[PDB]
């Protein structure tokens, strides 16, 4: 039962480098061509670049060529993708996959297989430096909430009442503005009669800049 | 290279069935191609090779309720009594020269529970962030089937285009979707108006929202 | 010194999986035109060499194993697979590395009226280890006691494909060429 398991994502400004990596196991690595795929947040499946089972053919979406570059250690099992003078479009999961390497009639020689698909690894490109969020109180069954506004990098998290506060709530996907820094909300529906008995607070935590922060969330 | 085009969304209820659709482009009429599912919040995984004599080969694991057919430059992903887990991105892919190529890809929904219509509640800007010198309008979208919705904002009644931010929705712990929608303004604009209007339309229907500041 | 890589793809009669044959082909230059020069190849995965710059790889030996199994069954020949042919049948090694050849052998493996002669082994008591064979016929029964088909769990081990000309395309018959290189 094959795994393959990518590393090396993460946060860097445009124009600077990046190696992702790509561990396997459970097959005879060093006979399977492999893949970078790559998935921007919210786009398709795009193709990245293809490396042959002993390293000596490489190929490259158009997009890549130039700057990002494939190798592999067959001596320890391991896919590499160099990545140079990253793009705010190069913000995307990067899987690594593997493949047979076959004959084709149609294009008379190989082609390169994708059959294993990888986990993923996360990938974030900006211009913008870490920052903590500003929380502010989205004031009331009755729906109240938290704005957690202006953060970066991701992510944030959300509980209510230190945890003890869980049905009803629901925490939003991230928002990414113009600004370039983010924004969530996450709101919790309430028994409309417990607004003058019961206190509200929501527990927002941002590890990339060591902000947590408490707010209490009363009626206007 | 060659081109793949897939149709960019399909659906059918639960237990029925689907043939979702690639085509490759006409120069390369007869080559070969692959599936790939896509479920939500999760990597992918491969389905199956699809040859040009309607041969495929599966992957390991994969359910009888797949098959594959072929028809000139055409190629099928046929899905049996479908599932709710059957819910998915499926893409085909397949090669030119040392290269892969991969469509833009299908969202299948499987519409597997009763529709919905959603819960709109608009929160003007929070007095603490109007000290702040800020101020956003957040507009959440909640308890809807199936998770399509398309929202617009209105200041007064001009529609606004500037400082909208929506987010793309996403199921609830009780199997329903939700959306959240911002608007962001100066607190002049904010103060500079009578009314401000959210506006969601769900499947031709719409519900409408609206604050003003007091 | 030629190859007789043609004889291998050429011939007339190919045995059933669980009795599969080999052929060791060495001291002969290799001629691999009829991979190409013949487009009906369905099948041609390789691993741990490269399909089209494969005479540049100077061999001691290869093995060429050669058998029938239906469409659907073709994708267990591949390293790493299980399933009861890839299981009790032929099992490829993980590193195995040569190339894998399949072609739809209908027109003369399959029949209107059926064709029964081709069998696998669906019982067993262990997984093969790769490159074995296993000829045997004996009853299989859970307990490894002798018995009797029909009787208290007892079933002869090799099975029937049958071959007819008007099925799906993954019930066709289709011929294997395992391809083994040291
Ligand atoms: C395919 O089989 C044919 C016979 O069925 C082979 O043809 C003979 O091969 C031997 C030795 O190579 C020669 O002595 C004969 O002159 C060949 N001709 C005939 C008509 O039998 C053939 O070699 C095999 N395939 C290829 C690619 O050569």
């Amino acid at each position: 039962q094959v795994q393959l398991v990518e590393s090396g994502g993460g946060v860097v400004q445009p124009g600077r480098s990046l190696r992702l990596s790509c561990a396997a196991s459970g097959f005879t690595f060093s006979n399977y061509a492999m893949h970078w795929v790559r998935q921007a947040p919210g786009k398709g499946l795009e193709w990245v670049a293809v490396i042959s089972y002993d390293g000596s053919n490489k190929y490259y979406a158009d997009s890549v060529k130039g700057r990002f570059t494939i190798s592999r250690d067959n001596s320890k099992n391991t896919l590499y993708l160099q990545m140079n003078s990253l793009r705010a479009e190069d913000t995307a999961i990067y899987y690594c996959a593997s493949g047979y390497t076959g004959y084709d009639y149609f294009v008379r020689g190989d082609y390169y297989g994708l059959d294993v698909w990888g986990q993923g690894t996360t990938v974030t490109v900006s211009s913008a430096s870490t920052k903590g969020p500003s929380v502010f109180p989205l004031a009331p069954t009755a729906a109240l909430g938290c704005l957690v506004k202006d953060y970066f990098p991701e992510p944030v998290t959300v509980s209510w009442n230190s945890g003890a506060l869980t049905s009803g709530v629901h925490t939003f996907p991230a928002v990414l503005q113009s600004s370039g820094l983010y924004s969530l909300s996450s709101v919790v529906t309430v028994p409309s009669s417990s607004l003058g008995t019961q206190t509200y607070i929501c527990n927002v935590n941002h590890k990339p800049s060591n902000t947590k922060v408490d707010k209490r969330v009363e009626p206007k | 290279q060659p081109v793949l085009t897939q149709s960019p969304s399909a659906s059918a209820s639960l237990g029925a069935s689907v043939k979702l659709t690639c085509t490759l482009s006409s120069g390369h009429s007869s080559y070969a191609i692959a599936w790939h599912q896509q479920q939500p919040e999760k990597g992918p995984r491969y389905l199956m090779k699809l040859n040009t004599d309607g041969s495929h080969s599966k992957g390991d694991g994969i359910p009888d309720r797949f098959s594959g057919s072929s028809s000139g430059a055409e190629r099928y992903l046929t899905i049996s009594s479908l599932q709710s887990e059957d819910e998915a991105d499926y893409y085909c892919q397949t090669w030119g020269t040392g290269i892969l190529v991969f469509g833009g890809g299908t969202k299948l929904t499987v519409l597997g529970q009763p529709k919905a219509a959603p819960s709109v509640t608009l929160f003007p800007p929070s007095s603490e962030e109007l000290q702040a010198n800020k101020a956003t309008l957040v507009c959440l979208i909640s308890d809807f089937y199936p998770g399509a919705v398309t929202v617009a904002w209105k200041a007064d009644s001009s529609p606004v285009k500037a400082g909208v931010e929506t987010t793309t929705p996403s199921k609830q712990s009780n199997n329903k979707y939700a959306a959240s929608s911002y608007l962001s303004l100066t607190p002049e604009q904010w103060k500079s108006h009578r009314s401000y209007s959210c506006q969601v339309t769900h499947e031709g229907s719409t519900v409408e929202k609206t604050v003003a500041p007091t | 010194n030629l190859c007789p890589f043609g004889e291998v793809f050429n011939a007339t009669k190919f045995p059933s999986v669980y009795a599969w044959e080999r052929k060791k082909i060495s001291n002969c230059v290799a001629d691999y035109s009829v991979l190409y020069n013949s487009t009906f190849f369905s099948t041609f995965k390789c691993y741990g060499v490269s399909a089209t710059k494969l005479n540049d790889l100077c061999f001691s030996n290869v093995y060429a194993d050669s058998f029938v199994v239906k469409g659907d069954d073709v994708r267990q020949i591949a390293p790493g697979q299980t399933g009861v042919i890839a299981d009790y049948n032929y099992k490829l090694p993980d590193d195995f590395m040569g190339c894998v050849l399949a072609w739809n052998t209908r027109n003369i493996d399959a029949t209107s009226t059926g064709n029964y002669n081709y069998k696998y082994r669906y019982l067993r008591h262990g997984k093969l280890r790769p490159f074995e064979r296993d000829i045997s016929n004996v009853p299989f029964s859970p307990d490894g006691k002798p018995c009797t088909p029909p009787a208290l769990n007892c079933y002869w081990p090799l099975n029937d494909y049958g071959f007819y000309t008007t099925t799906g395309i993954g019930y066709q018959p289709y011929r294997v060429v395992v391809l083994s290189f040291e």
